[PDB]
């Protein structure tokens, strides 16, 4: 049972950096500081930061360190009844991937597009255009690189929904195969390999948001945008929408319980420090975020100062931000070639690594479940990332947008937060805290503080559920734009977002009903740690 | 197991001194698992040092711990008389759990030439068919010393045991006593019986003797 | 505030069977890892079992592992260590010590219980009065010999007199211990008033004060 190990602790490193550090780190948090108070935000960032994610985070680490195996066999011997909770991680990790890798697909679509001596989203004169476009961001109208992303690369224009996907662009499928080859050729080997190539997809984007910084900073306009950024409002404070997207952004940009820090950890040697891993991780995580925050905005400041647009209209989130915005003022600036160049491949290198750990998640919990697939790791995998690309060919049709919307707002969301939300009760409550902190000391020497252990069984679920609440709170018919979705959208939608969470009772009704006794014995049973 | 080796065995040491012991391992040792214990005479042991350097509750500052991998060492700056003891370093790194062979600190004095005194077999004993003669030599300094036994002025060197005892808590000297045992008989077919000191303190022995007919 | 104390121990035959127990107090006793650590008769120090606080996690020493047998109890907080196939080797001082932190050793240590493992047979001692011989001050001695196990206690005068008293630690040989004591006095009080010797070898149930003549 002396399983495979990583090859350097650096490539676990990276590897767990690579995943935490994705496009949210640039799309979202610098606009939630900036829609929230500026440096203000920072507070209820911290603290939710300090009391919900790193726990979490930290959590989920020795989990994997310790009992050395995937998701599904880990949660299985941990406690037996909430085995599912595994099932409902893999699968989860396994939605994701069929929507979140076409965005690296779109990464390199432009990094493809961005050889040239001009770049194709600057003027309003092309065939894709609009009476209604204009050069930059502004109400009432549509902008150049907006147009362009839209009429000429993702044609979405002639989507009438999510019912007429259209033809299909093969300029994008190729995109997207290519992601793919990569994946596969990153993980098909184990960490042997994929600790090396976070070398470079999880280096990158430093090296990336460096010269950024530096560039933006350089433009005239960028302290204006660092103000944006960070001018204190602490009314915020007293906000619980703000502490709410403060909660939420740290729990996803953490992603702690998805499964693959924990498979990550799974291959680290018994009595490595995960402790120092933990903390070490955490904070070039939201340091990566706060830099991509600078870097965005010295950019938006130098718009909103030289180009004349509305701070209103620039600051936004999401691809809007990356696919839109920020190539917009890129293709102003003296050698706009090389930053958009650099641009587009660091949000692929950033989007790359956390698909890495996505996938080695559901491949991870399998070998450990399935002996079938250990013996047979490249065919698997073949096959998987195989039925990922041809059910992703539905991403890259005029109307994969809306293909890729529903999945984003449905397949992960509410799931894996009630499938974390168990596995805290089941780690704090079921397994016992006292247990665990007994497990940790056996591993790095010494035991977690009363800190910890107070956040993981009273702070963790009342923050998990914090979120889970706010997020229904704010819950709205699935639109975007004009386009709203049928009824039946959203109830495929809260199918593919129950699939996942229904194998928790499921199993603890299976395996209840599958062995002897009397139910005060069979949850004894099933209550019972695996070392017994 | 990873064997710690401390050095020296025995320290002699004046208060007011510098001194520094050292404990070197057979395999590298993490500098936050090497820790030092204190061992007072008749007494359980206590945590002086964690983690080579951190100095446990109620240790006086002139305690200090520095070292690396295989090379550890507890230095005391200026010795008192109150840290008379056997110190003894311990890593925790991996299992088993070993300790180091320790060393034990005593103090210095002028030296003291022991006062000697020499016993004859007992009617008791006799009666009981043995004939042990005793040789007390008391308040010496240092420890070592070297006895002999002359029975009619030659010497004898079987039968005997030894025994030293600690250094005293205050005048910090020591006492042997050295035990001559013979049958009823061979102690009945001589006369003359004799124990002589050859300590450091003089050049010509302490001797005691007596005779079976005084 | 916090307090360790260990029980058992005593005298036991090679092959044979004890346990050892220590009662702890003054602290969360389900929090801490425990450990045994033994002390051979020439002062060393010699580790011997470690349980974690929930028990799911047991450590031996190559020279103890499959005869000893390390055991907690949270409820009525006591350290036990069940010992077996006991070796002459397994003689020593047993120390009831905890340590939860690795990083920081073992900052508790109990009293400690003497265990000796020995086939030799428990014998009474004999008290020989040491009186010379056959000056300013007067030198007496006692002489406890061939007695087995340790220890006995010695004192002069029932205790009255503590100065000027060298008792000399016990040494075997054949299996048999002698120990021996001298007090000296000022040659005035002896023989004016009485030096009585006081041994007690509670192993034998033996006490014999012998008194110190001139003859
Ligand atoms: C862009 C500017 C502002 C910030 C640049 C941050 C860079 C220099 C930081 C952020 C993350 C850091 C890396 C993450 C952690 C490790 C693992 C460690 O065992 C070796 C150093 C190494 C590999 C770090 C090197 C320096 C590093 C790459
Ligand atoms: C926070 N790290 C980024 C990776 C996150 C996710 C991901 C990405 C690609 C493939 C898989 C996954 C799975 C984990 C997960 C769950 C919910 C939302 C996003 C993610
Ligand atoms: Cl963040
Ligand atoms: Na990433
Ligand atoms: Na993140």
């Amino acid at each position: 049972d002396e399983r495979e190990t990583w090859s350097g602790k650096v490539d676990f490193l990276l590897s767990v950096i690579g995943f935490a550090v994705d496009l949210a780190n640039v799309w979202r948090f610098p606009y939630l500081c900036y829609k929230n108070g500026g440096g203000a935000f920072l507070v209820p960032y911290g603290i939710m930061l300090a009391v919900g994610g790193i726990p979490l985070f930290y959590m989920e680490l020795a989990l994997g360190q310790h009992n050395r195996k995937g998701a599904i066999t880990c949660w299985g011997r941990l406690v037996p009844l909430f085995k599912g909770i595994g099932y409902a991680v893999v699968l989860i990790a396994f939605y994701v991937d069929f929507y979140y890798n076409v965005i690296i697909a779109w990464s390199l679509r432009f990094f493809f597009a961005s050889f040239t001596n001009s770049l194709p989203w600057t003027s309003c004169n092309n065939i894709w255009n609009t009476p209604n476009c204009r050069p930059f961001e502004s109400q009432g109208f549509q902008s150049a690189a907006s147009e362009y992303f839209n009429r000429y690369i993702l044609e979405l224009n002639r989507s009438e929904g999510i019912h007429d996907l259209g033809a299909i662009k093969w300029d994008m499928a190729l995109c997207l195969l290519i992601v793919y080859l990569i994946c596969y050729f990153s993980l098909w080997k184990g960490i042997s390999t994929s600790g090396k190539v976070v070398w470079f997809t999880a280096l990158f984007p430093y090296a990336a948001l460096l010269i950024l910084l530096i560039r933006g900073l350089t433009l005239p306009g960028s302290f204006l945008g660092i103000q944006y950024y960070l001018t204190p409002n602490f009314s915020a404070i007293y906000k619980a929408e703000v502490w709410a997207d403060a909660a939420t952004q740290v729990f996803f940009s953490l992603g702690p319980g998805f499964g693959v820090l924990l498979a990550y950890a799974s291959y680290n040697k018994y009595h490595n420090n995960v402790y120092k891993d933990a903390l070490l991780t955490s904070f070039i995580n939201s340091a990566t975020s706060f830099i991509a925050g600078f870097v965005i905005f010295s950019v938006l400041g130098y718009m909103a100062h030289t180009l004349g647009v509305r701070i209103e209209d620039v600051a936004t989130e999401g691809p809007g931000l990356v696919f839109v915005v920020y190539p917009a003022a890129i293709a102003t600036m003296p050698a706009s070639t090389f930053w958009a160049l650099i641009f587009f491949m660091m949000l692929a290198t950033l989007g790359l690594d956390s698909s890495f750990g996505g996938s080695e998640a559901i491949i991870t919990a399998l070998s450990d479940e399935f002996p079938k697939i250990k013996r047979n790791r490249e065919l698997f995998v073949a096959g998987l990332f195989s039925l990922y690309f041809v059910v992703g060919l539905a991403s890259c049709t005029q109307g994969g947008f809306y293909f890729f919307h529903l999945l984003d707002r449905y397949a992960a969301g509410y799931s894996i937060l009630v499938a974390v939300f168990f596995e805290a009760i089941a780690v704090s409550w079921i397994y016992g805290t006292n247990r665990f902190s007994e497990d940790i000391r056996d591993m790095i020497g010494f035991p977690p503080g009363r800190y910890w252990q107070v956040c993981w069984r009273f702070v963790a679920p009342i923050f998990l559920l914090f979120i889970t609440v706010y997020l229904l709170i704010g819950y709205e018919p699935l639109t975007y734009a004009d386009y709203v979705y049928p009824s039946w959208a959203n109830a495929l939608g809260w199918c593919i977002a129950g699939s996942s969470v229904v194998m928790i009772p499921a199993v603890a009704i299976f395996k209840l009903l599958s062995t002897p006794g009397s139910l005060r014995q069979r949850f004894t049973i099933l209550t019972t740690p695996w070392r017994d | 197991e990873n064997v710690l080796t401390q050095s020296p065995a025995i320290m002699s040491t004046s208060p007011g001194e510098k001194v520094t012991m050292t404990c070197r391992a057979s395999s590298s040792v993490g500098s936050s698992y090497l820790h030092w214990y204190q061992q007072k005479s008749g007494a359980s042991p206590k945590l002086w040092i964690y983690s080579t350097s951190n100095l446990a509750s109620g240790v006086p500052a002139r305690f200090s711990g520095s070292g690396s991998g295989t090379s550890y060492s507890l230095t005391i700056s200026s010795v008192e008389a109150e840290d008379a003891a056997t110190y003894y370093c311990q890593q925790f790194s991996g299992y088993p759990l070993t300790f180091g062979s320790g060393t034990k600190l005593e103090m210095k004095r002028a030296d003291a030439a022991p006062t000697v005194s020499i016993f004859p077999p007992s009617s008791e004993q006799l009666t009981s068919g043995g004939a042990s003669v005793v040789c007390f030599l008391n308040n010496f300094y240092p420890k070592d010393i070297n006895v002999k036994w002359k029975i009619d002025g030659s010497e004898r060197q079987n039968g005997v045991l030894n025994s030293w005892t600690d250094q005293d808590s205050k005048d910090s000297t020591y006492s042997m006593s050295s035990t001559l045992t013979l049958t009823k008989d061979e102690y009945e077919r001589h006369n003359s019986y004799t124990c002589e000191a050859t300590h450091k303190t003089s050049t010509s022995p302490i001797v005691k003797s007596f005779n079976r007919n005084e | 505030e916090v307090q360790l104390v260990e029980s058992g121990g005593g005298l036991v035959k090679p092959g044979g069977s004890l346990k050892l127990s220590c009662a702890a107090s003054g602290f969360t006793f389900s929090s801490y890892a425990m450990s045994w650590v033994r002390q051979s008769p020439e002062k060393r120090l010699e580790w011997v079992a470690e349980i974690s606080s929930g028990g799911r996690y047991i450590y031996y020493s190559d020279t103890v592992t499959g005869r000893f047998t390390i055991s907690r109890d949270n409820a009525r907080n006591i350290l036990h260590l069940e010992m077996s196939s006991l070796r002459s080797e397994d003689t020593a001082m047993y120390y009831c010590a905890r340590g939860e932190v690795r990083q920081r050793g073992f900052d508790y240590w109990g009293q400690g219980t003497t265990l000796t493992v020995s086939s030799a047979k428990t014998t009474a001692p004999s008290v020989y009065p040491l009186a010379p011989v056959c000056g300013s001050s007067v030198t007496l001695g006692c002489l406890v010999k061939g007695y087995f196990p340790e220890p006995v206690t010695l004192t002069w005068n029932s205790g009255s007199l503590s100065s000027g008293v060298h008792t000399f630690p016990a040494v075997l040989q054949s299996d048999l211990y002698t120990l021996s004591s001298s007090v000296t006095v000022t040659s005035s009080t002896w023989p004016s008033q009485s030096i009585t010797c006081n041994v007690a070898h509670p192993a034998s149930s033996t006490k014999v004060d012998k008194k110190i003549e001139p003859r």
